[PDB]
């Protein structure tokens, strides 16, 4: 049994010509520079939302970041990352969301059930 | 008296008076002489701030506008007609100043790519809150604009330029939001990038940055428009 | 009436917009149809001028900073600091005009006359941030008296805990140790606006509690940093 | 006792009223172990493979892996390329001019 969770861009609008930590993965932070809920967050910055799946499977929330090979800073750079995270007793599989913001940070949420 | 003016766009600039650095900006174009690359950036610094500004107050007003034609007043219609007054007067002056002072037939393609596809962004901006038969007169303009930019910039600069890869970014926006040709956006938005990541390595520590930040607002738009 | 009714839906729709310069306007000329302000009236006038005078108070600093540090000079720095610091001379004497001909009056409610005497003495606080000679002086003393007679008002119509009498009392202790380089009235008046205040909060409304509870922190940050 | 001096932290400010040729690499390898790390020079470039199985962490259940290419200058040789992994998590790799 398991469904899967849309990764939304919190973003709306669009981005137009602008004013013109280390090569890491994730966790969390307290900013930029317990009840029958289910919040996490995670720095997905290597990762475009196209590149992120996040699904419920069991007793579980887990998190699939995959980039395919890409050019950078000193040569070229593949990354994957699997996390898992365990879904509290009154929380509703189906009232599980995601979204990604423009920053690259990635909350999963699930309401109080 | 020039030299004074871009001192003074310099220190509004650092006191975040954009206005100010816009009027400082104007009085120096006005004088004649051509604009180094770091006067562009100003004189560009100033007036996307007042504009972009005048931009986010006006969706602001014209959201709650189109909200409140729900639940029943006609102080958001005169203050939104007033605003976007403003707006068009900051576009107009700007326009005039690419017109009479900045557009030329001479010299580099950099500094030609970078007025045209300034008059592209003003007349969008335009085209943002016109109506009628003056919107299809401000889109055309527009679109004029963005094509002579885009026909320099693929012949003179390389697909990683950042004044190159800017303009796409906004002729793609221009074709999504403005001329309702999403399948136009989407094609021109992933052609500028693919044609990006084949030509990073070619860059350097400078226009680098420029490129990967770009890039990542193209396919930020092509996430949010496929 | 009318006019008044869609000045004050404009000065809202302006806050909404964080056009504050628009909304001082709006304000500007609701407060001089005549009518005395509601509590969320004279806010959205307090807003408007804040936010004005806060970024062009925060603007001046900076020009001053560098003016200060090319002295170990450009012409540059110090005609466009006049410039600014100009305009916000003129800010505050359009607020201090409004306060003294439409807002302050011996009637009615002391909230409403603390209010408007607080304000009066935070614009004079302001000039004399800027200003210089015999000026600065009158300014300082102008402030001084304007402060005392909203301190007078609330110690005696007030509760210690009443926010308005709170951020009265935290102003007045700035211009203390800021303005009048008085560090020890300017502490002492700290100290027992927040001890007066620790001792009451249990008379307080949910409301006005957090009110007090939030400025009570600022007292204690400001008396951390002076002491 | 006689004269006090202030005890200002950096934490605060006045608060007013409210508002009502050779090659040289380092990398950040701090999740891999040495044996979860492979560097190797392939033609032109060094390759590095770092690959972690499932463990658990802070927050749950994590596998990592990343592959990074580098360019070999042409006047370096691949034998003199070292690699070490400092107690800090910091992967450096290495080649003295040649
Ligand atoms: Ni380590």
């Amino acid at each position: 049994m398991e469904i899967p969770v849309p990764v939304q861009p919190s973003w709306l609008r669009r981005a137009s010509a602008p004013l013109p930590g280390r090569l890491f993965d994730q966790r969390f932070g307290e900013g930029l520079l317990d009840p029958g809920h289910f919040s996490v967050l995670l720095d997905v910055k290597h990762f475009s939302p196209e590149e992120i799946a996040v699904k419920v499977v069991g007793e579980h929330v887990e998190v699939h970041a995959r980039h395919e090979e890409r050019p950078d800073e000193h040569g070229f750079v593949a990354r994957e990352f699997h996390r898992r995270y365990r879904l509290p007793p009154g929380v509703d599989p189906a009232a599980v969301t995601s979204a990604l913001s423009p920053e690259g940070v990635l909350s999963i949420q699930a309401a109080p059930a | 008296e020039r030299a004074s003016l871009i001192q003074k766009a310099k220190l509004a600039e650092q006191a975040e008076r954009y206005e100010d650095m816009a009027a400082f900006m104007k009085g120096a174009v006005e004088k004649g002489e051509e604009l180094s690359c770091e006067e562009r950036n100003l004189l560009s610094v100033a007036y996307k701030n007042v504009v972009g500004g005048q931009r986010a107050a006006w969706r602001v007003l014209s959201s709650i506008e189109q909200k409140s034609n729900e639940e029943g007043g006609p102080e958001v219609r005169e203050y939104r007609e007033k605003v976007e007054t403003e707006l068009q007067g900051v576009c107009d002056t700007v326009l005039g100043l690419l017109d009479s002072h900045l557009i030329k037939e001479a010299g580099d393609a950099e500094s030609r790519v970078f007025y045209l596809k300034m008059k592209g962004d003003y007349y969008r901006y335009l085209a943002e809150v016109a109506t009628g038969d003056d919107k299809k007169r401000i889109i055309d303009s527009a679109r004029s604009a963005y094509q002579e930019a885009m026909d320099i910039s693929a012949a003179a600069m390389p697909p990683t330029n950042p004044i190159r890869l800017g303009l796409a970014l906004n002729f793609s926006v221009f074709h999504y939001e403005i001329a309702n040709s999403p399948e136009e956006a989407i094609s021109l938005a992933k052609t500028t990038f693919d044609e990006a990541m084949a030509d990073l390595h070619t860059l350097s520590e400078d226009s680098y940055k420029d490129s990967t930040l770009i890039m990542q607002l193209l396919r930020d738009n092509l996430t949010l428009w496929t």
